[PDB]
DNA sequence: CGAAGGGTTACTTCGCGAACACATGCGAAAAAAACATTTTTTTATAGTAGCCGAAAA
DNA sequence: TTTTCGGCTACTATAAAAAAATGTTTTTTTCGTTCGCGAAGTAACCCTTCG
C-alpha cells in the first residue's frame, strides 16, 4: 500500500518536457541499435597503453555493429531467388 | 512409540547404528533407518530447489 | 501476533514512547526465548526451535540419527546348546 | 470415511491381535489408509468464576456443577439479564437454579443466611432473573432428599435408616394426602422428621430440630397440630400398619377456610358483561367538569384565616428537609462556578 | 498555563493573526498578490531603512485582545517567536523576522493566483506545494505510488 | 501474493540494481551480467567473470568489455604482483552510468543556458552533433565528418567544437580517465616514497609530510592536465584560422555540466528565497560565476587519506582557499553589464544592479566583501541541501513532521518534554508524527540506565540529529525509486514488443493512414503516454536524487 | 631529557554435559456512563416471624 | 405455678404508567549441584617522537 505524495507531478503541456522525453526516446534508439557505421575503427584504435584490449579491437573490427541488415537483406534476396532448408 | 504400554517401539542408534559401519553394512543400515521406518516422497527441484 | 497488532495500533495511534519502548522490548524478548530459548526466564521452560535439536531427546540424538524402527520384539532369553551357531 | 475400493461406504473394524491395529473394512480386505497415527470481559468473568468457586465451595456442591452455573451465567450474560448489581444476590440465583437443577438438598435459606441478606430480595432477583428462560422447567415438587439429607445433621439416632425411610414414607404418603402444595418442604421435613423420632424410642428436644433445619418454631408445632387433627394416632403410637388404605376425606386447612369463607362476628360471547357502556356514558369533556355538586365541590378548600396557621405547622415541622434543600441548592451555585 | 492550558484553537488564531502583522510590517502590504513589480525595489532599495517590531509586536497585541490569558510579559511572545521561527521564519540575530519564502504562495493562493497565470513551472520545485494528484482512480502503471513503498 | 504486489524486487538490493538495471535497457543481453558480477565482487580478472557466468567462453565476454570500455562504465588496470602475467585487473567505472542516466537532460538543457552560438533551428545538428559523440564515445573529425559530404557547413561544425570546448565538456587528451583514483594516489606515493633511501634518520613528520606534499602537488597537476589544455593549436596554415586537430581521440561530458546542474538547483533556491529580482539578476552573475568553480567530486580525498588527523582539517581549508584563489573571477555590475539582459525602476539599470548585488546577503548566499570581487561557497551547498531534505519532508506527511524535524536541528538536541513547549498539541498528535518519522531512520533514539541496568521501563529519551545517515538514506531512497521506475518501465517495454515492433518496421510513411485497426491505435498512444509519464516522473526524480549527491 | 601514542601479555569472568535400553500484559488507584433501586396507590391472596388469652392440672 | 390453641400485626410476590434522588460495574494514566576448556574486559611494560 501507498500513504504519501513525493510531488512527481507530470506537466505533459510543457514544451520541455514533451522535447526533453523525445530526446530520451531518440537516444534510446540510438544506444539500442548498438554502434554505428564505420567511426569504430577510431575506438578500435585508440589503445593507449593495452596490450590485450589492442589485441582484443582488431578482432572485433569484424563485429555485428551496421552489416547485419545488409547480410539480412542479402539473405532475404538469396531466399526470394530460391530455397534454402535452414531454421527460422 | 516408546515402551511397551502404546504399542511400543525398540530404538536402535547413536552407539547401535555405529556397529554396522564397523562391520561394513551399506545397504542394511540404509533400509532399517530409511525404508523400514519412513518412505516420504518430498518434492525437489534444480532452480531453488526447495 | 497480538503484541504486533498491539504495536502497530498504538503507533499510528499514538501513545507514549516509555510504554512503546517496554513493549517493544518485549517483542524482542519474546522472539529471543522463542527461537534459542533458555537465556532468559522472567514444566517452565519453553520449547523453541532449539529444544527440538538440543540433544538426547531432539531430532539429532534420538529421533534422527538413532529412531525406534518396525519389525522388533523383545523377550529375556534361556540358554540351550542344542542350536548351531547360526 | 467411505473411501474404499471394491465397496463402498461399509463399516470398520481396528484390528485387536498382532498389534497391529489398523482401520479395514469387511467381506473383502482392504486397509484402505495408511498406518494408523496416534498420539476485557474474561477479566469479569474471571471475577465471576473466583465468586462462584467460592460460594461453591462454600454451599458444599461438586465440581461439574460449578461449571453448569459457569456456562449458565455465560449465556444468561450473553443475554445482558443484569448489571451493577452487588453480585452476590446474581451468583447466588444462578448457582441456586442450577441446584435445584438437581434433587440435592438446598433451599433459599442456606443462600439467605451468606451476606446477611433477607430472603425475600434474593428470590425477588430470582424471579428477575426469569427474563431469559421461556422454558423454565424446574423439577421442584419432590421433597424427598430433604429428609434423606436432613436427618445427618439433625435428629442423630444409632440407626438413622429406620427413623429415615418411614419418615419419608409417611411424609410422602401425607403429600399424597393432601397436605402439600406449597407447603414448606423443610417445615414438612421437620414435623416428618420430629414425628418418625416420636415413633423412635428416643425424644428431642424442640428447638434442636427447627435451629439447623431453618424453620420456625410455631409452624412445625401448627403442623403437629395437623397430624394430630388428621390421623387418628391411637395405632400411630405403637405401630404404623402394613396396609396404608387413605381414600377420600383429606384437604389443607385452606380448603376448610373456602368452605365457611366468611365469619359471623351456556358460556356465550355476548351475555358476557360489557365494560366499554360505563365508558361511553361519562363525557369526555375537558371543559365540562361542574357536574360534580354533591357539597363536596363547595368543600375542598377553607379561607384565608386556618390557613396560616396550618402553613406554621408545616414550616414548624418539615422544616429540616426545606433547609438542606435550599443549603443544597446554594451548595450547588457555590461549587458549579470553578471549574 | 497562558500557552500550555491555551488549546486549541485561539492559539491558531493569534498565530495568525501575528503571521498577518509581521507580513504586513516587514513586507508591504499588497505587493505579494501578483508579479506586476512586486514591492517596487523593495523598501526603496533596501537600505537603512530595513527595520522591524522590537517591543512593537507586543503593541500590536496590546491593540486587540480577548480578556481571558492574553496578557503575556513578553515570555509567551517569545515562545510563540520560538514556534515561528523552527517553521518558517529565519530572524536574522535580534527581531528582523523575514516572514518570506512560503508566505507569498499560500497567502496569494486564494483569490491572487487565479487560472491563466504567466509561464509554466520547472519541473521539480521544491519549494511547492500545490496541484499534485494523480488519480479519478488511475493507479495503473508506475506512477507517483514509488515514495517508501512500505520497506 | 500472486506477484503483482511487487515485492519480489522492492525489499532487496539497493544500490546494485540501478547501475546494471540500466545497460539492461541501453546495451542488451550479454553486457549487463558483466556489470552484474563486477558491482557484486568488486575487484575481477579476465579469467575470472569467465569462471563466475556460465554464458560464453573469453570470446563474447570481449565483446562486452570493449562495448562497455569506451562508454566509460568499466575501467581497466594493467599490473602485476612480483613476477609476471601482465593481466588486465578490473574495478567498476560510475561515470560513464552517470552520463547513461543524465544524457537526454544533458543535451536538453545545454542549449538554453550554455552554447549561445545560434538558436535559428539548429536543433537538427545538435543531437547529430552531440548523441553521435556519447553513443560511440569519442570523437575523430577525419572519421565523424567523413559523413558529412558538405564543406560548408564544416567551419560551423568547427566553430561550435572550438565555443563548445572552450568550457570544458569534452576530456581532449582523453588519458588516464581510465585508472582508478585510489591507485593514482597510491602509486603517486610509492613512487614518492621509493626515492628517498639512505638519509637522516626518519620520523612520522619528514617521511609523511614530505610524501605527501609530493604526492598532493603532482596529483593535483596530474588531475589539472586534462582540465585546462592547448591542442587546438596551429592556427590558419592554409585556411580555418581557428580549427581543432582531428588526431586526438576526444571524449565527452565533463562534470562541468553536473556543476551548471547543481548551480540551476542554487538559482531555484535563491528564486523560492527573497528578492526574485535577485533571481532574475543573480542567474545570468552565477551561470558567469560557476565556469571556473571548484569542482564537485573533490579528488585528494576519494582516496582514502581521510583521517582524523591533520589532513582533515587541510581539507576543509583548502575547499576555503583554493575557491577563492584559482577562480579569481573579478564580478562587478561593470561585468555584467557586458553579458546584460534584453529588458530586464526598469531604467537604470546599472545602479539597479549595485543595489540587488549588494542586498543578497544575511544568509550565507552572495558572501560579500566592501569592495567585492568574488562570492564563496562553503556553506552554501549544505544549507541546499538541509533545505530541500526539509521540503520533502514536508512533502511527506503535513507540515508537522517539517516543524519537528526542524525544531530538533534548531535547539540542539534536546529532550521530549520541552518539545510540547514549542508545538501545538500536546500528546496525541505529536507522538504519531514523531512514530511516523522514527520509521524513517533520520531523528534517532538516545537511552540512559537510571540504575546501571538496561531496562525499556525506567529510562529517559531524548532525540539525536544524525543528519548525514539520514542523508544517505535519502541517496539510497531516490535511487532505489529511480531504480524501481525504470524497472517497471522495462517491464512496460517487454509486455508489449511486437505490436511496437511491428509499426516500428514498415508504417513510417504510412503514419498518415496509420496502416492498422483504431483498437491498436489507441493501445499505442496509451502506453506512448505511459512513456511520457514515466520519463517525466523521472526527469523529476533524477533531479530530486541529483540534490542529494556529494 | 621528559611527557605522550600504540601494543601486547597477564588476571578475571562468562558459555555447554555428563549411557543404555525399560514402563512410571499483568494486575490494581480512578472515572464517563448506562443503568437499577426505591419508591408510594392499592390489592387481591397464604403464611410465616412474633404476641397475648381460655384451657388443663 | 406449668403447658396447649385461637383473636390480631403484616410483608413478601405481579400487574399498572407515573417520574425524581441517589447509588452501582468497566475503562486510561506506572512501576518493586560439578570441572574443564575457550573467549572477552581492564593493567604492566617497551619502541618511538616532539617540546
Ligand atoms: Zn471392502
Amino acid at each position: 500500500e501507498f500513504p504519501s505524495i513525493p510531488l512527481p507531478i507530470n506537466g505533459p503541456i510543457t514544451n520541455k518536457e514533451r522535447s526533453l522525453a523525445v530526446k530520451y526516446i531518440n537516444f534510446g534508439k540510438t544506444v539500442k541499435d548498438g554502434p554505428f557505421y564505420t567511426g569504430s575503427m577510431s575506438l578500435i584504435i585508440d589503445q593507449q597503453e593495452n596490450s590485450k584490449s589492442g589485441k582484443r579491437k582488431p578482432n572485433i573490427i569484424l563485429d555485428e555493429d551496421d552489416t547485419n541488415d545488409g547480410i539480412e537483406r542479402y539473405s532475404d534476396k538469396y531466399l526470394k531467388k530460391r530455397k534454402i532448408g535452414i531454421s527460422i | 512409540t516408546e515402551g511397551r504400554s502404546r504399542d511400543g517401539g525398540l530404538r536402535l542408534g547413536e552407539m547401535e547404528r555405529d556397529c554396522v559401519i564397523a562391520y561394513g553394512a551399506s545397504q542394511l543400515l540404509l533400509e532399517r533407518l530409511m525404508i523400514s521406518s519412513d518412505a516420504f516422497e518430498v518434492d525437489v527441484c534444480d532452480k531453488c530447489g526447495l | 501476533v497480538w503484541t504486533s497488532s498491539l504495536i502497530k495500533a498504538g503507533l499510528d495511534k499514538g501513545i507514549s514512547i516509555n510504554n512503546m519502548m517496554e513493549h517493544w522490548d518485549y517483542l524482542q524478548l519474546t522472539v529471543a526465548m522463542y527461537i534459542n530459548s533458555d537465556s532468559v526466564n522472567p514444566v517452565k521452560p519453553i520449547r523453541g526451535f532449539c529444544q527440538r535439536l538440543k540433544g538426547k531427546q531432539g531430532r539429532f540424538r534420538g529421533n534422527l540419527s538413532g529412531k525406534r524402527v518396525d519389525f522388533s520384539g523383545r523377550t529375556v532369553i534361556s540358554p540351550d546348546p542344542n542350536l548351531s551357531i547360526d | 470415511m467411505p473411501v474404499c475400493k471394491n465397496c463402498h461406504g461399509t463399516e470398520f473394524e481396528r484390528d485387536l491381535s498382532n498389534a497391529n491395529n489398523d482401520l479395514v473394512c469387511k467381506a473383502c480386505g482392504v486397509v484402505s489408509e495408511d498406518n494408523p497415527i496416534v498420539s476485557s470481559r474474561e477479566a469479569t468473568l474471571n471475577n465471576a468464576r473466583r465468586k462462584l468457586r467460592a460460594v461453591s465451595y462454600a454451599l458444599h456442591i461438586p465440581e461439574y456443577i460449578t461449571d453448569a452455573a459457569f456456562q449458565w451465567y455465560k449465556l444468561a450474560l450473553a443475554n445482558n439479564f443484569v448489571q451493577g448489581r452487588r453480585s452476590q444476590n446474581v451468583i447466588a440465583s444462578c448457582l441456586y437454579v442450577a441446584c435445584r437443577k438437581e434433587k440435592t438438598h438446598h433451599m433459599l435459606i442456606d443462600f439467605s443466611s451468606r451476606l446477611q441478606v433477607s430472603v425475600y430480595s434474593i428470590g425477588a432477583t430470582f424471579l428477575k432473573m426469569v427474563k431469559k428462560l421461556h422454558i423454565t422447567e424446574l423439577p421442584l415438587a419432590d421433597p424427598s432428599l430433604f429428609i434423606q439429607h436432613f436427618a445427618e445433621k439433625l435428629d442423630l439416632a444409632d440407626k438413622k435408616i429406620k427413623v429415615v425411610k418411614d419418615a419419608v414414607k409417611l411424609a410422602q404418603r401425607m403429600s399424597k394426602d393432601w397436605m402439600f402444595e406449597g407447603r414448606r418442604p423443610a417445615g414438612i421435613a421437620g414435623a416428618c422428621i420430629l414425628l418418625a423420632c416420636r415413633m423412635n424410642n428416643l425424644r428431642r428436644t424442640h428447638t434442636e430440630i427447627v435451629a439447623v433445619s431453618h424453620v420456625a418454631e410455631e409452624t412445625l408445632q401448627q403442623r403437629l397440630n395437623e397430624f394430630k387433627n388428621t390421623k387418628a394416632a391411637k395405632l400411630s403410637v405403637q405401630k404404623f400398619r402394613e396396609n396404608d388404605v387413605e381414600d377420600g376425606e383429606a384437604r389443607p386447612p385452606s380448603f376448610v377456610k373456602n368452605r365457611k369463607k366468611e365469619r359471623k362476628i351456556p358460556r356465550n360471547l355476548h351475555l358476557l358483561p360489557t365494560t366499554d357502556t360505563y365508558l361511553s356514558k361519562v363525557s369526555d369533556d375537558p371543559d365540562n367538569l361542574e357536574d360534580v355538586d354533591d357539597e363536596e365541590l363547595n368543600a375542598h378548600l377553607l379561607n384565608e384565616e386556618a390557613s396560616k396557621l396550618k402553613e406554621r405547622i408545616w414550616i414548624g415541622l418539615n422544616a429540616d428537609f426545606l433547609l438542606e434543600q435550599e443549603s443544597k441548592r446554594l451548595k450547588q451555585e457555590a461549587d458549579i462556578a470553578t471549574g | 498555563f497562558t500557552d500550555g492550558e491555551l488549546d486549541i484553537e485561539f492559539i491558531n488564531s493569534l498565530l495568525t493573526i501575528v503571521w498577518r502583522f509581521i507580513s504586513e510590517n516587514t513586507f508591504p502590504n499588497g505587493f505579494k498578490n501578483f508579479e506586476n513589480g512586486p514591492k517596487k525595489n523593495v523598501f526603496y532599495a533596501p537600505n537603512v531603512k530595513n527595520y522591524s517590531t522590537t517591543q512593537e509586536i507586543l503593541e500590536f497585541i496590546t491593540a486587540a485582545q480577548v480578556a481571558n490569558v492574553e496578557l503575556t510579559p513578553s515570555n509567551i511572545r517569545s515562545l510563540c517567536e520560538v514556534l515561528v521561527y523552527d517553521d518558517k521564519l529565519e530572524k536574522v540575530t535580534h527581531d528582523c523576522y523575514r516572514v518570506t519564502l512560503e508566505s507569498i504562495l499560500q497567502m496569494n493562493q486564494g483569490e491572487g493566483e487565479p487560472e491563466a497565470g504567466n509561464k509554466a513551472l520547472e519541473d521539480e520545485e521544491e519549494f511547492s506545494i500545490f496541484n499534485y494528484f494523480k488519480m479519478f482512480p488511475a493507479s495503473k502503471h508506475d506512477k507517483e505510488v514509488v515514495y517508501f513503498d512500505e520497506w | 501474493v500472486m506477484t503483482i504486489s511487487s515485492l519480489e524486487q522492492r525489499t532487496l538490493n539497493p544500490d546494485l540494481f540501478l547501475y546494471k538495471e540500466l545497460v539492461k535497457a541501453h546495451l542488451g543481453e550479454r553486457a549487463a551480467s558483466v556489470i552484474g558480477m563486477l558491482v557484486a565482487l568488486g575487484r575481477l580478472s579476465v579469467r575470472e567473470l569467465v569462471e563466475k557466468i556460465d554464458g560464453m567462453d573469453v570470446d563474447s565476454v570481449k565483446t562486452t568489455l570493449v562495448s562497455l570500455t569506451q562508454l566509460r562504465c568499466v575501467k581497466y588496470l594493467q599490473e602485476t604482483a612480483i613476477s609476471g602475467k601482465k593481466t588486465t585487473y578490473y574495478y567498476y567505472n560510475e561515470e560513464g552510468i552517470h552520463i547513461l542516466l543524465y544524457s537526454g537532460l544533458i543535451i536538453d538543457e545545454i542549449i538554453t543556458q550554455m552554447r549561445v552560438n545560434d538558436e535559428e533551428e539548429h536543433k537538427q545538428l545538435v543531437a547529430e552533433i552531440v548523441q553521435n559523440v556519447i553513443s560511440l564515445g569519442s570523437l575523430t573529425v577525419e572519421d565523424y565528418l567523413s559523413s558529412v559530404t558538405s564543406d560548408s557547413m564544416k567551419y560551423t561544425i568547427s566553430s561550435l567544437f572550438v565555443q563548445l570546448c572552450e568550457m570544458g565538456y569534452l576530456i581532449q587528451i582523453s588519458k588516464l580517465h581510465y585508472t582508478p583514483i585510489e591507485d593514482l594516489w597510491q602509486f603517486l606515493y610509492e613512487k614518492h616514497y621509493k626515492n628517498i633511501p639512505r638519509n637522516s634518520p626518519l620520523s612520522d613528520l619528514k617521511k609523511r609530510s614530505q610524501a605527501k606534499m609530493n604526492a598532493k602537488t603532482d596529483f593535483a597537476k596530474i588531475i589539472n592536465k586534462p582540465n585546462e589544455l592547448s591542442q587546438i593549436l596551429t592556427v590558419d596554415p592554409k585556411t580555418s584560422l581557428r580549427i581543432v586537430k582531428p588526431t586526438v581521440s576526444l571524449t565527452i561530458n565533463l562534470d562541468r555540466f553536473m556543476k551548471g546542474r547543481r548551480s540551476k538547483q542554487l538559482i531555484n533556491l535563491a528564486k523560492t528565497r527573497v528578492g526574485s529580482v535577485t533571481a532574475q539578476v543573480y542567474k545570468i552573475a552565477l551561470r558567469l560565476t560557476e565556469q571556473k568553480s571548484p569542482k564537485i567530486r573533490d579528488p585528494l580525498t576519494q582516496t582514502g587519506l581521510l583521517q582524523d588527523l591533520e589532513e582533515a582539517k587541510s581539507f576543509q581549508d583548502e575547499a576555503e582557499l583554493v575557491e577563492e584563489k584559482t577562480p579569481g573571477l573579478t564580478f562587478n555590475a561593470i561585468d555584467l553589464a557586458r553579458h546584460l539582459p534584453a529588458e530586464l525602476h526598469s531604467a537604470s539599470l546599472i545602479n539597479s544592479h549595485l543595489k540587488i548585488l549588494a542586498s543578497s546577503n544575511f544568509p550565507f548566499l552572495n558572501e560579500t566583501k566592501p569592495g567585492v570581487y568574488y562570492v564563496p561557497y562553503s556553506k552554501l551547498m549544505p544549507v541546499l541541501k538541509s533545505s530541500v531534505y526539509e521540503y520533502v519532508i514536508a512533502s511527506t506527511l503535513g507540515p508537522s513532521a517539517m516543524r519537528l524535524s526542524r525544531c530538533i536541528r534548531d535547539n540542539k538536541l534536546v529532550s521530549e518534554k520541552i518539545i510540547n513547549s514549542t508545538a501545538l498539541m500536546k500528546e496525541k498528535d505529536i507522538r504519531s508524527t514523531l512514530a511516523s518519522l522514527i520509521r524513517y531512520n533520520s531523528v534517532e533514539i538516545q537511552e540512559v540506565p537510571r540504575t546501571a541496568d538496561r531496562s525499556a521501563s525506567r529510562a529517559v529519551f531524548l532525540f539525536r540529529c544524525k543528519e548525514t545517515h539520514s542523508y544517505n538514506f535519502m541517496r539510497q531512497n531516490l535511487e532505489w525509486n529511480m531504480a524501481n521506475l525504470l524497472f517497471k518501465k522495462e517491464k512496460l517495454k517487454q509486455e508489449n514488443s511486437t505490436l511496437l515492433k511491428k509499426a516500428n518496421r514498415d508504417d513510417v510513411k504510412g503514419r498518415e493512414n496509420e496502416l492498422l485497426l483504431p483498437s491498436e491505435l489507441n493501445q499505442l498512444k496509451m502506453v506512448n503516454e505511459r512513456e511520457l509519464n514515466v520519463f517525466a516522473r523521472l526527469s523529476r526524480l533524477l533531479s530530486l536524487w541529483e540534490v542529494f549527491q556529494m
